[PDB]
């Protein structure tokens, strides 16, 4: 029964609904936390490559055998620094292996921007992805180029100029174990790419404002959140369709439903999405309201409040500048100033029912989905981050029975998009290792 | 906003066109009819044979 | 040995086509929005007259009558899709109160000039007919496109143009050839 | 040029100081201290 | 008995609507950002309306404007987050005061007039 169950898992892992619900056996209490500070600042990204023994054929995911299935990583910062890291030593910390940098020496002498074809990075790398075969590491940034490095020698070998005057590379998601890639740019566009032939398959238009965040799986259905216009859309390549999904929620009706028995902030924006299996996805808005959605309906399945906390309120002198204390705090004016926190980073574990929401709010808060597939709850916290947590991945290792999980995250001092960081307390630039068990 | 006069009211009733609906018919959009006090007095001083036209032209849709 | 093929004159004609008021009207409109034809103006105004007349009669009809209600919501939904009627004045009085200048605004090239990719209406016209602007995927070249909201947020350049994209066009690449010629001869 | 940069800066700071001490009834010399110490900090910049 | 001098602040709804209109103005060049530029714009007379925040350190830097706005009968509204205002402005830093300038040649002119009407109602 054990071998039949394991093989049915290893075969039906690619299809079906949510299968993995491993929140219970996890020992969240002693999830060990460590932070490594990096000297230079503005770390956009780190991203890992897990070399998986594919259940189809058992060779390895490595391109040679020098890897031996060792877990890879790449950390990039807006000083344009790409440094390949090793993350396979689980008691220990990640390792700074290979270093490459970009400066002001790659700006095009010819401003035509068609042939933007200098090999290196001159303008503000903002996103990176490790190939899930480890075949390349792909880089996009404000340079509006997709520079693909061979990872080991850290060599820029091929370039895809995204042929745009404004199409700065914003968000990137690798489709799971394929050779397609998902880029999403703020010219209201999502690009579908390929590196196996170094080609650009498809162009997708359709949000009103600039799209923000994207997710996908091994299937060809990418969900994208575009922010101020309050919309997500799921984009299905093979049939060439786009299903639109909206909110537009009303704090007026929220406070009146509370009166029919609190703090309600209207949705000014959307930030994040994560498709946690191929029928259900989470969307993070700006006023804290986190929304889980099932595919068929247009409305979310659930919308939750202040989750990352609300922000505290400033003080008398640095709001008013007047000597008299009571006039100072009547200029603080009470609750007519307050603010709920934001959701910058949110990692969904692949083909699972859990997701980890973390920011500069000082505490990663982790959530689990009930197996009737109709709600999620705030289970737990991790606290080893001191800095605004930009980009999270997870590497799991061990045997099938008792797994060791690693939340590995890039952490900067400044926000993902702008600076905007409301003078955070307790912040440093680096890499965040969070090792949980079972 | 239209201004109605005594000849207009006369020929309106002699050809049986109701006022506001005939106005919408002509103008294809929304319009309001106005008469002036001098015009009302003109119809009045025309007098007793046209009192029915007077009772028509005095209608609280005409401000 | 078939049916008669479908056809119909898609415009109407004014009753007094020579008059100072109507003439200066057509002058001021066509000059402000960069047109050339009485045909264009009269056709827009004819379609407006069709809309407005049908809406007029269906407003004369009685309330709580599903004919009036359903047809009115049909025309209001068509007009809010186009964008020329606002979201909050969704009433038969306001489809009546609508007029020509709103449609002359919501014409495509007008939006190009207002958004200011080119600094003249005539620059916008020659740009659209020289094929440089696209909303989304297809590159339009008919400057009477009647752009809605769902695209007016998406009017963009051509990423195959040498304006917002690729290798130099005909004259710039010839001048490139002849500066290379002046370099090598 | 350079002393022009310094004076442009302290002029901006003085504008903020004038507006606060105009509309505010009684002053914030802690923020005055912030502004003057920032002035000396931009001075140690250039 | 007297109000805080950032009179008046708006609903969350009017805040959402104002942030969208100022973002589209940031797109179409007709938004100018910053209190200094707001003051110069009021002196030139080319300012249509004024957004202000009510949270900066302190608020008299922003409070100098109501005199000019009432001087030329210009509508001026209040929003409680300078960082949300900066996010609307599409800039690297929170902004405390923003001006929507004058052009009759606009794409969002009607929406500008609509929100201005809303301001004049709530005044
Ligand atoms: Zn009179």
């Amino acid at each position: 029964d054990i071998i039949a169950s394991r093989l049915k898992e290893d075969v039906a892992e690619q299809q079906g609904r949510v299968f993995r619900y491993f929140g219970d056996k996890l020992l969240i209490s002693e999830a060990k936390q460590s932070f490594t500070r990096v000297g230079e600042n503005n770390l956009t990204c780190i991203s890992c490559f897990q070399p998986v023994l594919n259940k189809y054929t058992f060779e390895e995911s490595s391109n040679g055998d020098k890897n031996k299935g060792r877990l890879f990583a790449y950390t990039v910062s807006k000083d344009l620094q790409l440094t390949k890291y090793d993350i396979t030593d689980f008691s220990k910390r990640p390792k700074k292996l290979k270093y490459a940098k970009g400066g002001a020496k790659y700006i095009p002498t010819s401003k035509h921007e068609y042939e933007n074809t200098t090999e290196g990075h001159y303008d503000e790398i903002l996103t990176v992805a490790a190939s899930p075969d480890g075949k390349y590491v792909v880089t996009g940034g404000r340079d509006r180029k997709l520079i693909v490095w061979s990872t080991e020698s850290l060599s820029p070998v091929k370039v895809i100029p995204t042929k745009d005057r404004r199409g700065e590379v914003l968000s990137l998601a690798f489709r799971k174990n394929s050779d397609q890639l998902y880029a999403s740019c703020a010219d209201f566009k999502i690009r579908t790419y390929s590196i196996n032939q170094f080609s650009q398959l498809e162009i997708l238009y359709g949000h009103h404002d600039i799209v923000e965040d994207i997710s996908a799986l091994a299937m060809e259905r990418c969900v994208t959140v575009g922010a101020r216009d309050r919309t997500a859309m799921l984009w299905k390549i093979p049939d060439e369709t786009r299903l639109t999904f909206r909110g537009g929620d009303e704090p007026q009706k929220l406070l009146r439903r509370w009166m029919k028995e609190p703090l309600f902030f209207c949705e000014g924006s959307i930030d994040v999405v994560s498709m946690v299996d191929d029928f259900h996805f989470i969307t993070g808005s700006d006023n804290g309201n986190i929304c889980l959605w099932s595919l068929a309906k247009k409305k979310p399945i659930f919308t939750e409040r202040i989750a990352h906390g609300i922000l505290p309120e400033p003080s008398f002198n640095d709001i008013s500048g007047e000597t008299d204390e009571e006039l100072r705090k009547r200029q603080l004016q009470g609750k007519k100033l307050l603010q709920p926190f934001w959701i910058t980073s949110l990692y969904a574990i692949p083909y699972s029912n859990v997701f980890i929401s973390g920011s500069w709010s000082g505490s990663l808060k982790v959530w689990k989905i009930s197996d009737n597939l109709r709600s999620f709850e705030l289970l737990g916290e991790l606290s080893g981050a001191k800095g605004v947590v930009t980009k999270i991945q997870v590497v799991e290792s061990g045997k099938h029975g008792k797994e060791k999980f690693r939340i590995l995250a890039s952490i900067a001092k400044e926000h993902r998009l702008g600076r905007w960081i409301a003078n955070v307390s307790g912040a440093r630039n680096g890499i965040y290792s969070a090792v949980i068990d079972q | 906003q239209v201004l109605i006069d005594t000849n207009f009211i006369n020929f309106s009733i002699q050809k049986k066109v109701d006022i506001v609906r005939g106005m919408m018919d002509c103008l294809l959009a929304k319009c309001n009819p106005l008469i002036t006090d001098c015009v009302m007095a003109e119809l009045e001083k025309l007098g007793p044979k046209y009192r029915i036209a007077l009772k028509l032209a005095r209608d609280p849709r005409i401000k | 040995p078939r049916a008669p093929r479908t056809y119909s004159k898609t415009y109407s004609t004014p009753k007094r086509p020579y008059e100072s008021s109507r003439l200066d009207a057509e002058l001021k409109l066509a000059g402000e929005f960069g047109l050339k034809n009485k045909k264009e103006i009269y056709r827009i105004s004819f379609q407006l007259s069709k809309i407005r007349r049908a809406a007029r009669d269906l407003l004369t009809r009685d309330e709580k009558d599903p004919k009036r209600l359903f047809e009115g919501n049909a025309l209001i939904r068509r007009l809010v899709r186009v964008g020329v009627l606002s979201e909050d004045k969704k009433k038969l009085d306001y489809v009546l109160a609508l007029k020509v200048e709103d449609f002359l605004e919501r014409r495509l090239q007008t939006q190009v000039y207002k958004l200011g990719l080119a600094k003249s209406v005539h620059h916008a016209r020659v740009l659209i007919t020289q094929r440089h602007i696209a909303v989304g995927k297809q590159i339009v070249n008919i400057p009477s496109f009647m752009v809605r909201l769902d695209s007016e947020k998406h009017i963009d350049f051509a990423p195959t143009s040498p304006f917002g994209g690729a290798r130099p066009g005909r004259v710039a690449r010839r001048n490139a050839a002849r500066k290379a010629e002046a370099s090598g001869e | 040029k350079n002393k022009g940069r310094i004076s442009r800066y302290l002029a901006n700071k003085c504008s903020m100081a004038s507006r606060i001490d105009n509309y505010s009834e009684e002053p914030s010399n802690v923020f005055g201290s912030v502004l003057k110490k920032q002035v000396e900090q931009r001075l140690e910049f250039y | 008995a007297p109000n805080p001098k950032a009179f008046p602040l708006a609903d969350a709804a009017l805040t959402q609507q104002i942030l969208d209109v100022v973002q589209q103005a940031a797109n179409l060049r007709q938004l100018k950002k910053g209190a200094n530029e707001a003051t110069k714009t009021l002196n030139r007379g080319i300012s249509e309306f004024i957004i202000m925040a009510a949270d900066c350190e302190p608020i008299e830097i922003l409070l100098h404007l109501p005199l000019l706005c009432e001087d030329k009968n210009v509508p001026y509204v209040f929003v409680p987050s300078r960082v949300a205002l900066g996010r609307a402005c599409g800039v690297s830093r929170p902004v405390i005061a923003a001006s929507i300038t004058t052009n009759d040649a606009s794409a969002i002119k009607t929406q500008i007039y609509a929100v201005k009407d809303k301001i004049e109602t709530l005044l």
